[PDB]
C-alpha cells in the first residue's frame, strides 16, 4: 500500500540511541564487579571521602552519572536493593544488554512499542521458566541457608 | 568536504576516496559496508573475541563472497 | 530509504532467493511491482562490487588492528 | 629482573659483568645450535628465504597475504646482483585497490 | 558515553599506581629501621621542628593525598 | 511613525517594542512551537518526555502529562506564557485535556496566521471563530449522553472513561488493573469530591502491576515505645491536642517562689495535670489514640501503661483521612466524653511494604478515604504513575459529579467540526473562511492522534469526515489496528465536561492572542 | 529567521560535562571574589 | 528456552523475543570472563549442556570449567533472579516509551 | 546515532551538521525569507527597495529588479544562496522574470514544507512535481501564439 508514513523527525530515534548508549556504557562500567572473580572499585567523591565496594547499588549511587538513562539505571539498582536485597549488579547488566539489543532491533524498522510488548511477553515466559527451575526450601534446613549466605559472600 | 577531526573519520574519508579513484562508483556503498562490519564486530568483541580473529573471519568471508560474485556474474557486449 | 519496511522486505526477498534460485531478486526501490533486477534492468559492474567488498574488508581489518591512540 | 638486586645495594659492576658473561655464552650457544644446510641447493634456498619472509611478515596487517608478498619479496631480492642495494628495489604506492592487486614489475 | 564528572583509571594503570603509592610510603620510612637506622627531621612550614624515628609519628605528621598511601598510614 | 522607528528615542535601556507584523510573527511562532512540543504526546500511542532540570539538584522527570511539561520549562515568549497558563488552568479545572487544549490552541493560531497572510482582518477571524465556537458547543451538547440513572451502565461508563484516560499514559501496560483500581477508589468516596481523601503512597521496588488499592487505610507513622502493636476491634479517638509540655495559654504567667521546694511542687503539679488530661482521654474508653501533634515521653508512658496505641504526629491530612475512613471526630477538649464519636475498625497492625513499616487499618467502618500503594522500578516511574493516576481520579470524580459523557477518539471533535462546516458554508463573507479554518483545526486534532501512531492519518480523517457527513455520528479512530470504528461499541468514552472545557478554553486563548498587534517589553531586571 | 523558541533540549545533555567543569572554576573564582570584595573599597570608599 | 519460545512466534515479535534471549545470554559470558575462561566456548558449552537437559549446569570457577554447581553449593534464592528480570524489563519498557528530552 | 549527537566528537571546532528536521527547517526558512523579500516588488503595482551598502563608500541603490536585490545582500543561509544564484542565472539567460522565478521557487518550497508536515516522502513530492512541470510546460507551449510572419 505505497511507501507508508514518512518519518520526518528522526530526533526520537536519536534520543533512543543516546539513551541506549548511556545504559550500555553504565553496564560496561559495572561488568568487572560481577561473580566470585569480580573486583572492587575505588570511588572518591567531591570531598576527600574514599569508598571501596563491590555492591552495584553503592557503585552506581556513589558516582554521579549526569545522563537521564544512567540515572534511571541508578534508581533501578536502588529498587532492586530494596526489594530483592542483592543482585544489584545483575539487574543493571540485564537492562543494559536489553537496550543494547534494542539498538539493532530499532535499526531494523521495528517500532519501539512492538519491542516493549515483546519484551513483556518474554518476561512472562522467563518468570514461568525460572519458577519451573525452582526448588522448594524450608527454613529448618540450615545447610541451604548457609550455602545461600556463602554464595552471596563469594563475590565480596 | 566533511570537516572531520577524528582519525577514524579520516580513514573512512580515505576509503571512500580510494573507491572513487579505483572504480568511480559505489563510493557510498563502501562506507556503509564498513560501518556495518564494525557495528557487528562491536557485539563480537563484547563476547570476548580477539579483534585479529574477527578480522581473519571477515577476510575469509570476503573471499567467499568474492568467489560467489565471480560465480553469479553476467557478461555483456 | 524507499519507505518499505526493511526487515520484512529483506527477509521476504532472501526467502524468495533461496526458494527459487534467482540471485537477481532485489529490493524493488522504484515500486515497479517486480523484484527481478534482471527484468528491471538494474546492472552493476562486477569490478565495482568486488572492489567494494575488498576495500571495506581491508579497512575494517586495519581499524580493528589499532588498539592505542596518542593524540597530543 | 635485576631491579631487586640493585634495591638491596648490589654493586653495579657485578651486574654488568654478569650480563656480559651471560650474553657471550648465549651468543655462542646461538651460533652453535643454529641450523644451516651445506648444499646450496637452489630449491631449498628459495624455500628457506620464503619461509623466513613469511615469518617476518606474519605479524603485520598484510599477514593474511603473507604467502603472496613473501614470494614477491624473495623474487625481488634474488633479482638483485651483488650488493643488494635497497635503492634498486623501488616501491610505488597507488591509492585504491585490494592488497592482492599489488604487483611486482620485473 | 559513560559521562561521569571525573577521571577514571582502569586495569593495570590503577594497580601500578597503588603499588607506586605504597612503595613511596615505604621508602619514606625505610631508612629508619634497626640499630643502624637514622632519625628524620620534619618541618611544619611555620617553623616547628620534630626530630623523630618512630614510623607512626612520621606517617602521621606527613600530609598525604593518595588513598592507598592513606591506607598504609592508618595501618 | 512608530515608537521604535522615530528619530527621538522613547524608552529606557533594554526596553523594546514590536509593531503589528513583528508582534504577530513572534506570537504565532511561540504558540506553534509550544503546540509542536506538547503534541506527539497525544493519544494512545503518544510518547513521553524527559524533563532534565538545569538546577543544582538537577531533578529528572519522565512525563506524558502536558501541563507538567508546559509548566516545568523556561518560557520567555509571552504568547507561550499565555498557552502555558491556559494549560495549567485546564489542569486545575479538570484532570485530562491539557495536551488537547494546548494543541487545539496552537492549531487555531496557525490557521489564523494563514488567514492573516490571506489579508483578513483579525476581527473578522475572531467573529467567525465566535460563531464557530457557538455552533460546535451546541453540537457537542446535543451529542452528550447521560447514564446517571442506570447504575450498571454508569459503572460501565466509568470503567470506559478511566480506560480512555489511562490509555495514553505509562499505565497503559496494565490498563485493566489500574482502571479497576481507580474506579474502585473513586467509588469509595461515596460522592464526596475531595481527591485529597485519596492518598497515593509511592514505594520503590516491585513491579508496576504490584500496585494495589488497600481495602482499609495505611498510615506512615510510628507507635509509641510501650504500647500494643496489634489491636482488634479498635475504638479509635482522633484528636488535635497539644500533649507536649502543654502550657497554659496565659502567656504572661511565670513561676516565682523563694525556695526550690516550691519549684519541685509546681513541676509535680504540671505532671499531675498532664496525667489528669490523659485520664480524661482514657475515660472515653478507647483502644487507639491518634493525635495530630507530637506526644511527649510522659503521655507516651501513660498510654503504654494503659495499653493504648498512641499514634503521634499525623498531620492535618492524616487526621482528616482517619476521620473520613473510621468516622471519628477530631476532638480538642475532653470534658464531655459522651458527645464525641469514636472511630472503629476491625484490626490495626503493622505491615511491611518493601523495607518500611506502615500502620494498617483493616475492616474500617466508613471507608470514605482510600490509600493506593504504588510500586515501581524507578523513581521516575513512580512519579509518572502517580500523575497518571491523578489524571484518572480527577476525570472520574468529575464524571461522578456530572455524568454526561461524549465519545472520544476524535468522534466529538469531528462532529463539532462537521457542525462548524455546515454553519460555514451557509454564511457569506470571509467569516466563512475563518470558520472553515476553525473546522480545519478541529480536524487537525485527530489527525495528530493518528500521526502519533504511524497510521495513514489523511485517509483515516477523510473516512471519518465522510462518515460524519453521511450521518454516522459515533464513528471514530479505532487505534487497535488503524481503522475507523464505533466508539459506542468499542467503549471509548470521555467526560463531557473535559471536552467542553477544552473547546472553550482553546477558543478563548486563541482569541486573546489573536487580538494582539503590539508587544512592549519593559527593561528586564 | 524564525523558530526563536529553540528549546536547545538534547544539546546541553551531552555537552553538560564541559559546562559543569568550567562553571566549577567560575564559582570558585566567584567565591574568591565574594571573599575579597569586602576587603576592597568597602572601607576605602570612606 | 526463550530462543525456543521465539521459534514458535512470527513477525517482528519473534525477532524481539530472540533479541531478548540473546541479551539474557550476557551474564554467563561475564562470569566466563573475569575468570580467565574463554567466554565464547564456555557459553557455548553451557548452552549445549542445558540443551541436553542438565538444568543445574553452571560455570565452575574452582575447577576452571563447567560442571554441576549444586555440587559446588552455589545457590541463590528465586526472588533475586525473578526480581531482577521483572525490574529490568519494567525499566527497559519505560525507557522505550521516551522520544524527547527537554531542559527546564 | 547522529554525527553530532554522539558521545565521541567527530568534527573540528566550528564544524556543525544539521539532520533531517533542522536541515529542512533552515532550508525552508531561508527560501521563504528570500521569496518574501523579493515579492511585493512584483507586478505593475510593485514598490522599490533601498539597498544601503555597509562599506566605506556606502553606495545607495533604489531598485525594483529581483536579481539586483538578491545580489547585493549578504545571505548566509545556503538555500538562500541557491535561490540567489537561480535568480542571477535567470537574469543572465533572459532580462525579465528575476522576481517571478524566485517567488515561484519560494512558494513551491512552502508547499513542500506543508507536504512534509503531512508525512509525505520528499521523493514522492519530487516525482509529482516532475509530472506537474511536464504538464505545465506542455500546456504553456501549446498556448503560445506567433506573429513573426506579419511585420
Ligand atoms: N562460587 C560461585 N561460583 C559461580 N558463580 C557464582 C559464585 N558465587 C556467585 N556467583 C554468581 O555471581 C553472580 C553475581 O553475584 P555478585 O557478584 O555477588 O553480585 P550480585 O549478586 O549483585 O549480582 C551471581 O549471579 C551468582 O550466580
Ligand atoms: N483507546 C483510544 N482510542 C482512540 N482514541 C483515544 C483512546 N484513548 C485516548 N484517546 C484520545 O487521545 C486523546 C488524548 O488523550 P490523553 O493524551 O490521555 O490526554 P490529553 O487529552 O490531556 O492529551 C483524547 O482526546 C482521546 O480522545
Ligand atoms: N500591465 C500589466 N497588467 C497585468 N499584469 C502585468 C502587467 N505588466 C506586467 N504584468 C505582470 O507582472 C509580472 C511580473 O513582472 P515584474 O513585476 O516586472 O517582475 P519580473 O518580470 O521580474 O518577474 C509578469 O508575470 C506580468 O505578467
Ligand atoms: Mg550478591
Ligand atoms: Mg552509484
Ligand atoms: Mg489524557
Ligand atoms: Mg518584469
Amino acid at each position: 500500500r505505497g511507501k507508508g508514513a514518512y518519518q520526518d523527525r528522526d530526533k526520537p530515534a536519536q534520543i533512543r540511541f543516546s539513551n541506549i548508549s548511556a545504559a550500555k556504557a553504565v553496564a560496561d562500567a559495572i561488568r568487572t564487579s560481577l561473580g566470585p572473580k569480580g573486583m572492587d572499585k575505588m570511588i572518591q567523591d567531591g570531598k576527600g571521602d574514599v569508598t571501596i565496594t563491590n555492591d552495584g547499588a553503592t557503585i552506581l549511587k556513589q558516582m554521579q552519572v549526569l545522563h537521564p538513562a544512567a540515572r534511571m539505571l541508578v534508581e533501578l539498582s536502588k529498587a532492586q536493593d530494596i526489594e530483592a536485597g542483592d543482585g544489584t549488579t545483575s539487574v543493571v547488566i540485564i537492562a543494559g544488554s536489553l537496550l543494547d539489543s534494542c539498538t539493532k532491533l530499532l535499526q531494523k524498522g521495528i517500532h519501539p512499542t512492538i519491542i516493549s510488548e515483546s519484551f513483556q511477553k518474554a518476561l512472562e515466559k522467563g518468570i514461568e521458566i525460572l519458577t519451573d527451575m525452582s526448588r522448594p526450601v524450608e527454613l529448618s534446613d540450615r545447610e541451604t541457608l548457609l550455602n545461600s549466605a556463602t554464595t552471596s559472600l563469594n563475590s565480596k | 568536504m566533511m570537516d572531520v577531526d577524528h582519525q577514524i573519520a579520516k580513514l573512512m574519508v580515505e576509503l571512500s576516496k580510494s573507491q572513487d579513484d579505483e572504480i568511480g562508483d559505489g563510493t557510498t556503498g563502501v562506507v556503509v559496508l564498513a560501518g556495518a562490519l564494525l557495528e557487528e564486530a562491536e557485539q563480537l568483541l563484547d563476547r570476548g573475541i580477539h579483534p585479529i580473529r574477527i578480522a581473519d573471519g571477515y577476510e575469509q568471508a570476503a573471499r567467499v563472497a568474492i568467489e560467489h560474485l565471480d560465480k553469479i556474474s553476467d557478461s555483456v557486449l | 530509504n524507499s519507505g518499505m519496511n526493511p526487515i520484512q522486505t529483506m527477509t521476504e526477498v532472501r526467502a524468495r532467493q533461496v526458494k527459487e534460485m534467482n540471485p537477481a531478486l532485489g529490493i524493488d526501490c522504484l515500486h515497479k511491482g517486480t523484484n527481478d533486477m534482471k527484468q528491471q534492468h538494474v546492472i552493476e559492474t562486477l569490478i565495482g562490487k568486488k572492489q567494494q567488498i575488498s576495500l571495506a574488508t581491508q579497512m575494517v581489518r586495519m581499524i580493528l588492528k589499532i588498539d592505542d591512540i596518542r593524540k597530543p | 629482573q635485576v631491579k631487586p638486586y640493585v634495591e638491596e645495594g648490589l654493586h653495579p659492576q657485578i651486574i654488568i659483568r654478569a650480563f656480559r658473561t651471560a650474553t657471550q655464552l648465549a651468543v655462542n650457544k646461538i651460533k652453535e645450535i643454529a641450523v644451516t644446510v651445506k648444499k646450496a641447493d637452489k630449491v631449498e634456498q628459495r624455500k628457506l628465504l620464503e619461509k623466513c619472509a613469511m615469518t617476518a611478515l606474519s605479524s603485520k596487517l598484510i599477514s593474511q597475504q603473507k604467502a603472496f608478498f613473501a614470494k614477491m619479496v624473495v623474487d625481488a631480492v634474488m633479482m638483485l646482483d651483488d650488493l643488494l642495494q635497497l635503492k634498486m628495489i623501488g616501491i610505488k604506492k597507488v591509492q585504491g585497490g585490494a592488497l592482492e592487486d599489488s604487483q611486482l614489475v620485473a | 558515553p559513560l559521562s561521569v564528572f571525573g577521571d577514571r583509571s582502569t586495569g593495570e594503570t590503577i594497580r601500578s599506581q597503588n603499588v607506586m603509592a605504597a612503595a613511596s610510603i615505604a621508602n619514606i620510612v625505610k631508612s629508619s629501621l634497626g640499630p643502624v637506622g637514622l632519625d628524620k627531621m620534619l618541618v611544619d612550614d611555620i617553623g616547628d621542628v620534630t626530630i623523630t624515628n618512630d614510623g607512626a609519628t612520621i606517617l602521621k605528621l606527613l600530609e598525604v593525598e593518595h588513598p592507598a598511601a592513606k591506607v598504609l598510614c592508618e595501618l | 511613525a512608530s515608537l521604535s522607528l522615530a528619530p527621538v528615542n522613547i524608552f529606557k535601556a533594554g526596553a523594546d517594542e514590536e509593531r503589528a507584523e513583528t508582534a504577530r510573527l513572534t506570537s504565532f511562532i511561540g504558540a506553534i512551537a509550544i503546540g509542536d512540543l506538547v503534541k506527539s504526546t497525544l493519544g494512545p500511542k503518544g510518547m513521553d518526555k524527559i524533563l532534565l532540570s538545569s538546577g543544582r539538584d538537577a531533578s529528572l522527570m519522565v512525563t506524558n502529562d502536558g501541563a507538567t511539561i508546559l509548566k516545568n520549562i523556561g518560557v520567555d515568549n509571552p504568547a507561550a506564557k499565555v498557552l502555558v497558563d491556559m494549560s495549567r488552568v485546564q489542569d486545575d479545572e479538570v484532570g485530562d485535556g491539557t495536551t488537547s487544549v494546548t494543541v487545539l490552541a496552537a492549531e487555531l493560531l496557525r490557521e489564523a496566521e494563514s488567514l492573516i497572510a490571506k489579508k483578513i482582518h483579525p476581527q473578522t477571524i475572531i467573529a467567525g471563530w465566535r460563531e464557530a465556537t457557538k455552533a460546535a458547543r451546541e453540537a457537542l451538547l446535543s451529542s452528550a449522553v447521560d447514564h446517571g440513572s442506570d447504575e450498571v451502565k454508569f459503572r460501565q461508563d466509568l470503567m470506559n472513561i478511566a480506560g480512555t484516560t489511562l490509555s495514553s499514559k505509562l499505565l497503559t501496560h496494565h490498563k485493566d488493573h489500574f482502571t479497576k483500581l481507580a474506579v474502585e477508589a473513586v467509588l469509595r468516596l461515596k460522592g464526596s469530591g475531595n481527591l485529597e481523601a485519596i492518598h497515593i503512597i509511592k514505594k520503590l521496588g516491585g513491579s508496576l502491576a504490584d500496585s494495589y488499592l488497600d481495602e482499609g487505610f495505611l498510615l506512615d507513622k510510628k507507635i509509641g515505645v510501650n504500647q500494643p502493636k496489634r489491636i482488634e476491634n479498635a475504638k479509635i479517638l482522633i484528636a488535635n491536642t497539644g500533649m507536649d509540655t502543654d502550657k497554659i495559654k496565659i502567656f504572661g504567667s511565670r513561676v516565682r517562689v523563694d525556695s526550690t521546694a516550691k519549684v519541685a511542687e509546681i513541676e509535680h503539679a504540671e505532671k499531675e495535670k498532664m496525667k489528669e488530661k490523659v485520664e480524661r482521654i482514657l475515660k472515653h474508653g478507647i483502644n487507639c489514640f491518634i493525635n495530630r501533634q507530637l506526644i511527649y515521653n510522659y503521655p507516651e508512658q501513660l498510654f503504654g501503661a494503659a495499653g493504648v496505641m498512641a499514634i503521634e504526629h499525623a498531620d492535618f491530612a492524616g487526621v482528616e483521612r482517619l476521620a473520613l475512613v473510621t468516622g471519628g471526630e477530631i476532638a480538642s477538649t475532653f470534658d464531655h466524653p459522651e458527645l464525641v464519636k469514636l472511630g472503629s475498625c476491625k484490626l490495626i497492625e503493622e505491615v511491611m511494604i518493601g523495607e518500611d513499616k506502615l500502620i494498617h487499618f483493616s475492616g474500617v467502618a466508613l471507608g470514605e478515604a482510600c490509600t493506593i500503594v504504588l510500586r515501581g522500578a524507578t523513581q521516575q516511574i513512580l512519579d509518572e504513575a502517580e500523575r497518571s493516576l491523578h489524571d484518572a481520579l480527577c476525570v472520574l470524580a468529575q464524571t461522578v459529579k456530572d455524568s454526561r459523557t461524549v465519545y472520544g477518539g476524535g468522534c466529538s471533535e469531528m462532529l463539532m467540526a462537521h457542525a462548524v462546516t455546515q454553519l460555514a458554508n451557509r454564511t457569506p463573507g470571509k467569516e466563512a473562511v475563518a470558520m472553515e479554518s476553525y473546522a480545519k483545526a478541529l480536524r487537525m486534532l485527530p489527525t495528530i492522534i493518528a500521526d502519533n501512531a504511524g497510521y495513514d492519518s489523511a485517509d483515516l480523517v477523510a473516512q471519518l469526515r465522510a462518515a460524519h457527513s453521511e450521518g454516522n455520528t459515533t464513528a471514530g479512530l479505532d487505534m487497535r489496528e488503524g481503522t475507523i470504528g464505533d466508539m459506542a461499541i468499542l467503549g471509548i468514552t470521555e467526560s463531557f465536561q473535559v471536552k467542553r472545557q477544552v473547546l472553550l478554553s482553546a477558543a478563548e486563548a486563541a482569541e486573546v492572542i489573536l487580538r494582539v498587534d503590539n508587544i512592549i517589553k519593559a527593561a528586564p531586571r | 529567521l524564525a523558530g526563536e523558541g529553540i528549546s536547545v533540549n538534547t544539546g546541553p545533555k551531552g555537552v553538560i560535562n564541559d559546562w559543569r567543569r568550567f562553571k566549577q572554576l567560575e564559582t570558585e573564582q566567584r567565591e574568591e571574589q565574594c571573599r575579597e570584595m569586602e576587603r576592597l573599597i568597602k572601607k576605602l570608599s570612606m | 528456552r526463550l530462543t525456543e519460545y521465539s521459534r514458535t512466534l512470527s513477525g517482528m515479535e519473534s525477532y524481539c523475543v530472540r533479541a531478548f534471549a540473546d541479551a539474557m545470554e550476557v551474564i554467563p559470558s561475564t562470569l566466563a570472563e573475569n575468570a580467565g575462561l574463554n567466554p565464547i566456548s564456555t557459553v557455548t558449552e553451557l548452552r549445549n549442556r542445558h540443551a541436553q537437559g542438565e538444568k543445574t549446569a553452571g560455570i565452575n570457577v574452582r575447577k576452571g570449567g563447567i560442571s554441576n554447581i549444586l555440587e559446588e553449593l552455589v545457590v541463590q534464592p528465586l526472588l533475586v533472579s525473578v526480581s531482577a528480570l521483572t525490574l529490568a524489563t519494567e525499566t527497559v519498557r519505560s525507557i522505550l516509551k521516551i522520544d524527547d528530552v527537554v531542559n527546564t
